[PDB]
C-alpha cells in the first residue's frame, strides 16, 4: 500500500530538479508498441505489379 | 585576440547543476546573536 | 453561505472531486496505514486528468490497484463533465444564444 | 448454529434502465407505484415510469450534481439536494421549483422527510444536519458535533427522531426539539455512509467499510453484527419481510437477513457495454412500496432492476 | 535570426533546462538559450537527446526491415520511424546509405557522374539532426554570460512575494533591533517614555 | 553463557514498536523486594486488589520513585531522540539538486522509481543511445 510520488510533466511548484529517467518515467507511452500490419504488403507489391 | 579551437574540459549538465547548487540566492543568513 | 453562481461554478467542481476523492481514500486504506499519502494521491489523480485532456496514456509503474482504478473511476467523471459541458456549449454557441465570449474560447479549445 | 435463518427467494435482475450521462446518485419511490425518481451527476432528476421502465420526464435546474431526491407523501412535492448547496422543493402540479433552502455551507449530501411535521432535515459535507420548516423555509435547528462530512440521515416520529452517521465514523442520535445529541455510537472504525430503519422491529442498521451493526432504538444496544460485505458500503434499504440489501462502491452487492444476520445471496452485476471494470459501483437502493422490486441506481449511469425468482427451496445453508 | 549551428554548451543548457522545466515547457527553456526559438529546443531534444535515440551502429535486422518498410511505405519516414526504433532523419539517411551502396557497386567504380550536388553557400534547414560544435576555448561574452544566466536560472525557486517577504523579514528585524537599542538605552541612562 | 538476537523487520504499525520498547524496558527493570515486602505487610488484604477494590487516590510515592521515573523517562526520550540516525554525505556523486528539500525530494523518487528507472539512466551514462 505504498504510494510512489507524482512527478509531473507539468508542475514542478517548488521549482526542483528531477533526474531524467525520473523525469521521463511515463511507462504508458513506452509500452504503446507500434505494430504494423501485414495487408501493407498486399497492397505495395500490387502497386509495383 | 580570440582563438577558435577545441576545448579540453567540456562542460556537461551536472556540471552547471553543482555550479547552480552554490550560488545560494534563497538561504536567508541567521539572525544575529542577540 | 455564498451561491455557486456562475463564476464559481468549474471551481466548486474542482473542490467537491477533491473532497469525494479523500472520502474514498480515507475508507479504501486499511487499519495499520500511517494516514498520510493523501496529497501524493491527489496529485496523481491531477496529473491523470492532464494526462487523460493531453492524451498521454498514463501508468504509474508501481501503485497500487484500487488507488490505480479509483483514479481511473473520477478522471472518467471529470471526462464526461467535460464533454458533456463542451456538447451544451457547443449546440448554444451554434444557435446564437447567449454566450460569453470566454466560454466561446474555452469551448474552442475544448473542441 | 444459534440461530435458524428464515428462508428468503433469491432476487434476480430482469431490467437495465439506462439514459443518464452521469453516475446515478440517488433514487426514491413515489407512494402509489406509478414512477420513481432518480438523480445524477449530470445535473438532472429523471421520472422514469415504474412498471414499463420508460422517461416520464426530465428535470433540468441543479448547478452540480444530485445527491438526494425524496417525494413527499403527505404533499404533493419533490425535494432535491445538491453538491450545488442547494436544496429544493419541487412542485409536481407544476414540475418547477418553488422554494430553495438556503444556508448549507457547502455540499448537501442526504435528506429525508419527517413523516408527520413536515420537517426537511438535510446532511451536508461541513459537518452539520440542518432541521428546515418547508412552509417558511428557514433553519430551525443546526445539527452541529460531528467533526467531518456527514453522508446519511433519517427521520421517525417515535424517539430519537433524528439518526445521521457521518464520516468521523460516529453515528449521533438527536433531539429535534432541543437540537442536541443524546447518544455517540462509535463502534465503526471507518466512515458510517449508510443508516436505515427497519419498519417495524424498533431496531436500526448501520454501514462502514469494516462491518455493518443493528442496534436497538431508544439509546443505541449493540445487538449484533452483519460482516462479510467487506467493501465501502453507500446504501442499506429494510424490507418488511426481513430483507436487507447492502450495495458497495465496488459494484458488489449482498442480500442480507435482517433478524438472524445471514447472507442468503451475493451478487455481482456486470457493467454496461461502454463501461470500464473500474466503474462499477453502487450508490442508492430502493425497495418499490409493493417490496417486490429493488431498484439500484448503479456507477455506470444504469439503473438495475431486480425481481425475485419464483422457483422453491435449492438454498437453506 | 534564431538558430543555426547547435554548439555543446546549448545541449548541455538544453539537456539541463529539460532536468529543470520538463518536456512541456519549451518557451521557458528557449527563453535560457538566445539565438534558439522553442520549437528549435524542441526539435534538438527529440532529435538528438532523447535518451531512447539509438546513437549506436545499425544492426542487420535493423537495415532489414528498414529496406522492408521503406519499400512498403513510400516516403514516409515519420512512420517508419517508431517502428523500427531511429530518428526520421537517421533512418532516411542510412536507408540513402545503402541505396548509394548498391546503386554504386551495380552501375559506377567510385566517381564520373557529377563530383558534386551537396548544398553551397546556405543554411541547412535541419540543423538538430547534426551533432554538436565543441566548445572554443575562448568563449565570448555571449556564450560566458548565457553559462551566468544557466546558473542564476535554475537556481531560482521563488516569485515576486517570497522575496519581497524574505526582505520584509530582514528589515523587521533591522528595525526591531534598532528600536531594542534604542529602548535599552532609554533604560540604561532611566527615561521613562511610554509607548503606545 | 547466554546468546539472544533480536533484529528488527519492517515497521509495519506503531503498536510492535511499542511492543519491542515495551520488552526493552520491562526487562531492564529491577525490582526491590524489600520495598515489595514492606508495602505488603503494611497493605495487607487490599495489596491483591480487584478492579473495584477501593485504593484509587490514596498511593503517595516519595522522592526516589519519582526521581527513578524520571531518570529512566530521560533515558527514554534520549533512545526514542536516537531513532532517524543521520546518513553520511559524500560530495563526489554528481548531484542533481539545487535546494535542500530537493535532495531528499530526490532520494525519494530514487526509493521509489529507483527499480523501473534503471535503463535510463544507462542510457544517460553512455551518451543518449540505446
Ligand atoms: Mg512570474
Amino acid at each position: 500500500w505504498k504510494i510512489p510520488p507524482c512527478i509531473s510533466n507539468w508542475k514542478n511548484a517548488k521549482g526542483y530538479t528531477i533526474p531524467l529517467d525520473k523525469r521521463l518515467a511515463a511507462d504508458g507511452r513506452g509500452l504503446q508498441t507500434v505494430h504494423i500490419n501485414e495487408n501493407f504488403a498486399k497492397l505495395a507489391e500490387a502497386l509495383y505489379i | 585576440v580570440k582563438n577558435k579551437a577545441p576545448a579540453e574540459v567540456q562542460i556537461t549538465a551536472e556540471q552547471l547543476l553543482r555550479e547552480a547548487k552554490e550560488r545560494e540566492l534563497e538561504l536567508l543568513p541567521p539572525p544575529p546573536q542577540q | 453561505a455564498k451561491t455557486v453562481t456562475k463564476q464559481r461554478v468549474e471551481s466548486h467542481f474542482d473542490l467537491e472531486l477533491r473532497a469525494a476523492v479523500m472520502h474514498d481514500i480515507l475508507d479504501m486504506m486499511p487499519e495499520g496505514i500511517k494516514q498520510n499519502k493523501a496529497r501524493t494521491i491527489l496529485q496523481h489523480l491531477s496529473e491523470a486528468w492532464r494526462c487523460w485532456k493531453a492524451n498521454i496514456p498514463w501508468k504509474v509503474p508501481g501503485l497500487p490497484t484500487p488507488i490505480e482504478n479509483m483514479i481511473l473511476r473520477y478522471v472518467k467523471a471529470k471526462a464526461d463533465w467535460w464533454t458533456n459541458t463542451a456538447h451544451y456549449n457547443r449546440e448554444r454557441i451554434r444557435r446564437g444564444a447567449t454566450v460569453d465570449k470566454t466560454v466561446c474560447k474555452k469551448n474552442l479549445g475544448r473542441l | 448454529t444459534m440461530p435458524k435463518p428464515q428462508w428468503h427467494p433469491p432476487w434476480k435482475l430482469y431490467r437495465v434502465i439506462s439514459g443518464h450521462l452521469g453516475w446515478v446518485r440517488c433514487i426514491a419511490v413515489e407512494p402509489g407505484n406509478q414512477w420513481f425518481v432518480t438523480g445524477s451527476a449530470d445535473r438532472t432528476i429523471k421520472i422514469w415510469d415504474l412498471a414499463s421502465g420508460k422517461l416520464k420526464l426530465s428535470l433540468t435546474g441543479h448547478i452540480s450534481t444530485v445527491r438526494g431526491v425524496i417525494v413527499s407523501t403527505r404533499s404533493p412535492y419533490l425535494f432535491s439536494c445538491g453538491e450545488d448547496k442547494q436544496v429544493k422543493c419541487w412542485d409536481l402540479e407544476y414540475n418547477k421549483v418553488i422554494r430553495h433552502y438556503h444556508g448549507h455551507l457547502s455540499a448537501v449530501y442526504g435528506l429525508d422527510l419527517h413523516p408527520t411535521i413536515d420537517v426537511l432535515v438535510t446532511c451536508s459535507r461541513d459537518s452539520t444536519a440542518r432541521i428546515w420548516d418547508v412552509r417558511t423555509k428557514a433553519s430551525v435547528h443546526t445539527l452541529s458535533g460531528h467533526t467531518n462530512a456527514v453522508a446519511t440521515v433519517r427521520c421517525q416520529a417515535a424517539e430519537p427522531q433524528i439518526i445521521t452517521g457521518s464520516h468521523d465514523t460516529t453515528i449521533r442520535l438527536w433531539d429535534l426539539v432541543a437540537g442536541k445529541t443524546r447518544v455517540t455510537l462509535t463502534n465503526h472504525k471507518k466512515s458510517v455512509r449508510a443508516v436505515v430503519l427497519h419498519p417495524r422491529h424498533y431496531t436500526f442498521a448501520s454501514g462502514s467499510p469494516d462491518n455493518i451493526k443493528q442496534w436497538k432504538f431508544p439509546d443505541g444496544s449493540f445487538i449484533q453484527n452483519l460482516s462479510g460485505h467487506n467493501a465501502i458500503i453507500n446504501t442499506l434499504t429494510v424490507n418488511s419481510d426481513g430483507v436487507l440489501v447492502s450495495g458497495a462502491d465496488n459494484g458488489t452487492m449482498h442480500l442480507w437477513d435482517w433478524r438472524t444476520g445471514y447472507n442468503f445471496q451475493r451478487v455481482h452485476a456486470a457493467v454496461q457495454p461502454g463501461s470500464l471494470d473500474s466503474e462499477s459501483g453502487i450508490f442508492a437502493c430502493a425497495f418499490d412500496q409493493s417490496e417486490s422490486r429493488l431498484l439500484t441506481a448503479e456507477a455506470d449511469k444504469t439503473i438495475k432492476v431486480y425481481r425475485e425468482d419464483d422457483t422453491a427451496t435449492e438454498e437453506t445453508h | 535570426i534564431k538558430g543555426g549551428v547547435w554548439r555543446n554548451t546549448e545541449d548541455e543548457i538544453l539537456k539541463a533546462a529539460v532536468m529543470k522545466y520538463g518536456k512541456n515547457q519549451w518557451s521557458r527553456i528557449a527563453s535560457l538559450l538566445h539565438r534558439k526559438s522553442a520549437k528549435q529546443c524542441k526539435a534538438r531534444w527529440y532529435e538528438w537527446l532523447d535518451p531512447s535515440i539509438k546513437k549506436t551502429e545499425w544492426s542487420r535486422e535493423e537495415e532489414e526491415k528498414l529496406l522492408h518498410l521503406a519499400k512498403l511505405m513510400p516516403t514516409q519516414w515519420r512512420t517508419i520511424a517508431p517502428i523500427i526504433g531511429r530518428t526520421a532523419a537517421q533512418c532516411l539517411e542510412h536507408y540513402e546509405f545503402l541505396l548509394d551502396k548498391a546503386a554504386q557497386r551495380d552501375n559506377e567504380e567510385e566517381t564520373t557522374d557529377d563530383p558534386r550536388k551537396l548544398k553551397p553557400g546556405e543554411i541547412d534547414p535541419n540543423p538538430e539532426t547534426k551533432p554538436a560544435r565543441p566548445d572554443p576555448i575562448d568563449m565570448d561574452e555571449d556564450e560566458l554570460e548565457m553559462l551566468s544566466e544557466a546558473r542564476a536560472r535554475l537556481a531560482n525557486t521563488q516569485g515576486k512575494k517570497a522575496k519581497r517577504k524574505a526582505r520584509e523579514k530582514q528589515l523587521e528585524e533591522a528595525r526591531r533591533l534598532a528600536a531594542l537599542q534604542k529602548r535599552r538605552e532609554l533604560r540604561a541612562a532611566g527615561i521613562e517614555i511610554q509607548k503606545k | 553463557k547466554k546468546k539472544r538476537k533480536n533484529p528488527d523487520l519492517g515497521f509495519s504499525d506503531y503498536a510492535a514498536a511499542q511492543l519491542r520498547q515495551y520488552h526493552r524496558l520491562t526487562k531492564q527493570i529491577k525490582p526491590d523486594m524489600e520495598t515489595y515486602e514492606r508495602l505488603r505487610e503494611k497493605h495487607g488484604e487490599e495489596f491483591f486488589p480487584t478492579s473495584n477494590s477501593l485504593l484509587h487516590g490514596t498511593h503517595v510515592p516519595s522522592t526516589e520513585e519519582i526521581d527513578r521515573m524520571v531518570i529512566d523517562l530521560e533515558k527514554q526520550i534520549e533512545k526514542r531522540d536516537k531513532y532517524s540516525r543521520r546518513r553520511p554525505y559524500n560530495d563526489d556523486a554528481d548531484i542533481d539538486y539545487i535546494n535542500e528539500r530537493n535532495a531528499k525530494f530526490n532520494k525519494k523518487a530514487e526509493r521509489f522509481y529507483g527499480k523501473y528507472t534503471a535503463e535510463i539512466k544507462q542510457n544517460l551514462e553512455r551518451g543518449t543511445a540505446v
